[PDB]
RNA sequence: GGGAGUAGCAGCAUAGCCGGGUGAGAAUCCCGGCCGCCGUAGGGGCCAGGGUUCCACGGCAAUGUUCGUCAGCCGUGGGUUA
RNA sequence: AGCCGAGGGAACUCGGCAAAUUGGCCCCGUAACUUCGGGAGAAGGGGUGCCUGCGGGUGUGUAACCCGCAGGUCGCAGUGAC
RNA sequence: CCCGAAAACAGGCGGCCACCGAGGGCCCGGGAAGAAGACCCGGUUGAUGGGGCGGGGAUGUAAGCGGGAAGGGAAACCGACCCGUUCAGUCUGCCGCUCCCAACAGCCCGAGUGCUACCGGG
C-alpha cells in the first residue's frame, strides 16, 4: 500500500492509480495522470509551471 | 453455410419496464439458523480497497485491488406478522397482525390506518394468532417491515416489504417474530461479515434503444451506411411462415429491468459512518462527498464488485441461494488501504 | 410577496436553458426565460424589460448570452395586479 | 366518399429581440435601438420580352403555402412634354 | 449533412469505393528513357513567427516599391486561421 | 432466473368509506424516469429549485502597478519577452449549512339499486 511519486509534477499519488512507463533501456517513469504523461511526451517544461515542484527548484536556481 | 450463435438471450423476455421500483423476491434460501433472511438499504457510491486475498485459487495470499460498493442501511421497523396456510394449489394468507403505534410518515404509503386500535386489542389479536399457530394448520410465518428513510435525510415516504424467517419450525419462527415485533432492527443482528449475498434492484433506465445496442446486432456494410440502413437489421424473416417471429431482434425499452445477481461478498459492516481498520476509525465518505449522494452518517455495507441500480435506489439483499462449493471463510478480510480521495 | 417601492436585486440563471435549444437560438430564449422567471419570483402580472438588459443579453451575439444576470426589480401596484420593471445592477 | 385533420409547409442564404404606435383584432404592418446576412454580387445601370405591374387615397369576400390592419390583390382617381 | 477516436494499419471489398495523407515561398539536389524539344514542380532533403538593429537596388529624396545580414525571445505547433 | 390476477373457479389477507363523501386526478417546485402518455421525490408538520456563504474539482498564475530586458537615441524615452504581487484569476449540467425569493391560489371526477332460491345465524 505504497504511494508513488510522479516524474513530472513531483506529487504523491495513491495506490491503485497512475501509470508506469518503461523505456527499452530499463529506465522507468511514473505518472499520476494522462495530463502529465501527455505534457512530458510533447515537451512542456515543468520548471516554468507554478503547480510543480521543479518550479521551486528553478526559483532557487535563479 | 456459416454458423454462429444468435444475438442476445431469450431468457429475460419480455424486456419491459419493471412493475415496481421496489423489487420483489421470488425464492428464499434454506437456512438452519433462525434469522430474518435479508435486509434493505440505499446505494451510495463506489470506491476501491487493497486487501490480502482469501478465496481459493491463484492470487491467494497476495495484495490485490478490489472494487467496492457502499450501501447505506438505517434500521428497519417491524410492524406486522403474517401467517400462511396451504390451499389447493399453493400458499394463501391466513391472517395478519399489526402494531398499534406507527410513525406518522407510514401514512404516505398506507393512506388508510385504523382509528383507535389500542394495545390491549393488539395483544388480544396476538393471542388469537398464537393459538391458531399452536394447532398445526399453519405452514409459514413472515415479518412485515418498513424502512425509515428520515434518519438519513433522503425522503419521508417509506418502503414497505415482507421478509421470510429461517428454520423449519413454525413455533420457533413465531417466537422469534413475537420477540421482534414493534421494534427497530439493525443489519449487524442479521448479517455476518464474510457472507455471500444475492442483490436485487431495478437497473438504470436508458429509454428506447435500437437493436445494435439492445441486442448486439452488427452495423451493416458502408454501402448500406450510405444507403440509409446502417443501424438496421437485414430482414424480419422468410416468406414462410408468413408472419414476423417473436425471436427477431427489434427496438424497444432498454433498461429499468428487474435483475438478480449471484454471490457478491460482504466485506465489512460499518457503524455511524466509520470503519475500524487497525484501531483507527476512518470515514468512508470521500473528500467532497459522494457524487450525486452526500455524506454517509448511520450504518453501511461494503459489498464486493458492482450492483444494479442508480445511486439513491432501494436495494434488497438475501443470503446466497446458489453458492459455489469452495466458499471463502465467513470472516472480515485483512484490509491494507481504503481510498477516500475525491471521486468527482 | 415583495413590497412595492423596495428595489430588489435578483440573479437570473441563464445557464439553465443552455442545451435546451440550439446555439443560434440561445439569446431570444434567454429573454423569455428572464421574463418568466421574474414574473414567478415577483408574483407579477406583467414585466417590462429594459433596453439595457436586452443589450446586455445580446452583447456577445445570439450564441453566447451570460450565464447569470444581475437585475434590479421595482414593482408598482396598479389596478390590483402588480407590474414589474427590470433594470441592470 | 374512405385515405386524413394525415403527408408536405427542413436540407441549396439556419434571424430575430427590447421599447413605443396603429387598429375590433398584431410572432408576421410602422418608428427607434441592439443583433445579423450579401459585399467583382443578393449592390448600381440598362436591352429584349411584359404591358400599366408606376403614383396617391381608401379597403380586406377571395389571392399570398400560416396571419395580416400589409401588398405586384381589390376599388376610386391620376401619370410618359425633345 | 458534419467533428473527434486508444492499439493495429486494407485483415474490408469484384475492386483502397469513400475518407485520409501532401500542399504556399526560398535553398540544396534530381533517374530510366528520349522524336534531344522533354521527362521535371521527377524523386528526395533543410528552413519560415515576433522584436532590436545593420546593409544594398532605382530614385534628388530619412518619398515610394523591392533584395539580403546579424542578434534576442515565446510556444506542442510560425504558408499557425483562410 | 425473467414475465405474470383477463388465471371466466377473472384469486387470498389487513385496513378505510359508503349501504355530505373515503379516495383519486388537474395544478405548483423539480429528476434517479421519460417520443405523447406513464414513473419517482417534495409542496411551510418544508431544504424541492434559485441566491448567499463554505468544501471538493477543471485549467494553469489574471488585470493593474512596480523592477529588468538584446539594442537604439544628446537626454528624456521606445522595446518582443522575463520577474514579483500570485496554487493566482475564471468557471463548476457535484456536496454541505442557511427560509433570503418561489413551491401560492384553486379546480375537477367520485361508490349509494331490486326480484327469486336463499345460505348461517335472529
Ligand atoms: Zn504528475
Amino acid at each position: 500500500a505504497r504511494w508513488n511519486v510522479c516524474s513530472y509534477c513531483g506529487r504523491e499519488f495513491e495506490p491503485g492509480t497512475g501509470k508506469m512507463f518503461v523505456r527499452n533501456d530499463g529506465r522507468v517513469l511514473f505518472f499520476c495522470s494522462s495530463k502529465c504523461e501527455k505534457y512530458y511526451f510533447m515537451g512542456r517544461n515543468p520548471r516554468k509551471l507554478k503547480w510543480t515542484k521543479a518550479f521551486q527548484e528553478a526559483r532557487l536556481q535563479r | 453455410k456459416i454458423h454462429r450463435p444468435r444475438r442476445g438471450s431469450l431468457a429475460y423476455s419480455p424486456r419491459k419496464r419493471a412493475k415496481s421500483i421496489v423489487p420483489r423476491i421470488r425464492s428464499w434460501p434454506k437456512d438452519s439458523e433462525v434469522r430474518m433472511l435479508g435486509f434493505a438499504g440505499y446505494k451510495a457510491g463506489m470506491t476501491h480497497i487493497l486487501m490480502i486475498d482469501d478465496s481459493p485459487g491463484l492470487t491467494k495470499g497476495k495484495e490485490i485491488f478490489v472494487p467496492v460498493t457502499i450501501v447505506e442501511v438505517p434500521p428497519l421497523f417491524v410492524y406486522g406478522i403474517r401467517a400462511y396456510k396451504q390451499g389447493y394449489l399453493g400458499l394463501e394468507t391466513a391472517t395478519e397482525v399489526w402494531f398499534h403505534d406507527l410513525h406518522k410518515n407510514v401514512a404516505r404509503r398506507i393512506k388508510t390506518l385504523p382509528k383507535n386500535y389500542n394495545e390491549e386489542a393488539f395483544q388480544a389479536k396476538l393471542g388469537q394468532l398464537e393459538d391458531l399457530v399452536n394447532d398445526g394448520e399453519i405452514a409459514d410465518v413472515r415479518l412485515l417491515v418498513h424502512t425509515q428513510p428520515w434518519l438519513i435525510g433522503l425522503k419521508k415516504k417509506p418502503e414497505v416489504m415482507e421478509y421470510a424467517i429461517g428454520g423449519d419450525d413454525v413455533k420457533a419462527k413465531f417466537d422469534y417474530a413475537k420477540e421482534k415485533i414493534g421494534k427497530e432492527l439493525r443489519a449487524g443482528e442479521v448479517l455476518h461479515e464474510g457472507e455471500l449475498l444475492d442483490v436485487i434492484a431495478v437497473t438504470k433506465g436508458k429509454g428506447t434503444q435500437g437493436p445494435v445496442k439492445r441486442w448486439g446486432v452488427k452495423v451493416q456494410f458502408h454501402k448500406a451506411q450510405r444507403a440509409g440502413k446502417g443501424r438496421h437489421i437485414g430482414n424480419l424473416g422468410p416468406w414462410h411462415p408468413a408472419r414476423v417471429m417473436w425471436t427477431v431482434p427489434q427496438a424497444g425499452q432498454m433498461g429499468f429491468h428487474h435483475r438478480t445477481e449471484f454471490n457478491k461478498r460482504l466485506i465489512a459492516i460499518g457503524e455511524n459512518g466509520k470503519l475500524v481498520l487497525d484501531g483507527n476509525e476512518i470515514e468512508i465518505t470521500p473528500k467532497g462527498g459522494f457524487p450525486h449522494y452526500g455524506i454517509v452518517r448511520s450504518d453501511f455495507l461494503m459489498i464486493e464488485g458492482t450492483i444494479p441500480g442508480s445511486f439513491k435506489r432501494i436495494i434488497r439483499v438475501r443470503p446466497a441461494i446458489r453458492p459455489p462449493k469452495k466458499k471463502p471463510p465467513v470472516e472480515r478480510p485483512q484490509i491494507t488501504y481504503v481510498s477516500r480521495e475525491s471521486k468527482q | 410577496p415583495i413590497k412595492p417601492g423596495e428595489e430588489v436585486i435578483f440573479v437570473v440563471p441563464i445557464n439553465k436553458i443552455k442545451k435546451r435549444v440550439p446555439r443560434w437560438k440561445r439569446a431570444p430564449r434567454a429573454a423569455r426565460f428572464v421574463r418568466e422567471w421574474i414574473a414567478r419570483h415577483a408574483k407579477a402580472d406583467e414585466v417590462i424589460i429594459g433596453t439595457d438588459v436586452n443589450e446586455k443579453i445580446w452583447e456577445r451575439g445570439a450564441e453566447k448570452p451570460p450565464g447569470k444576470l444581475r437585475v434590479k426589480v421595482v414593482v408598482e401596484e396598479s389596478e390590483g395586479k402588480r407590474i414589474a420593471r427590470v433594470s441592470l445592477a
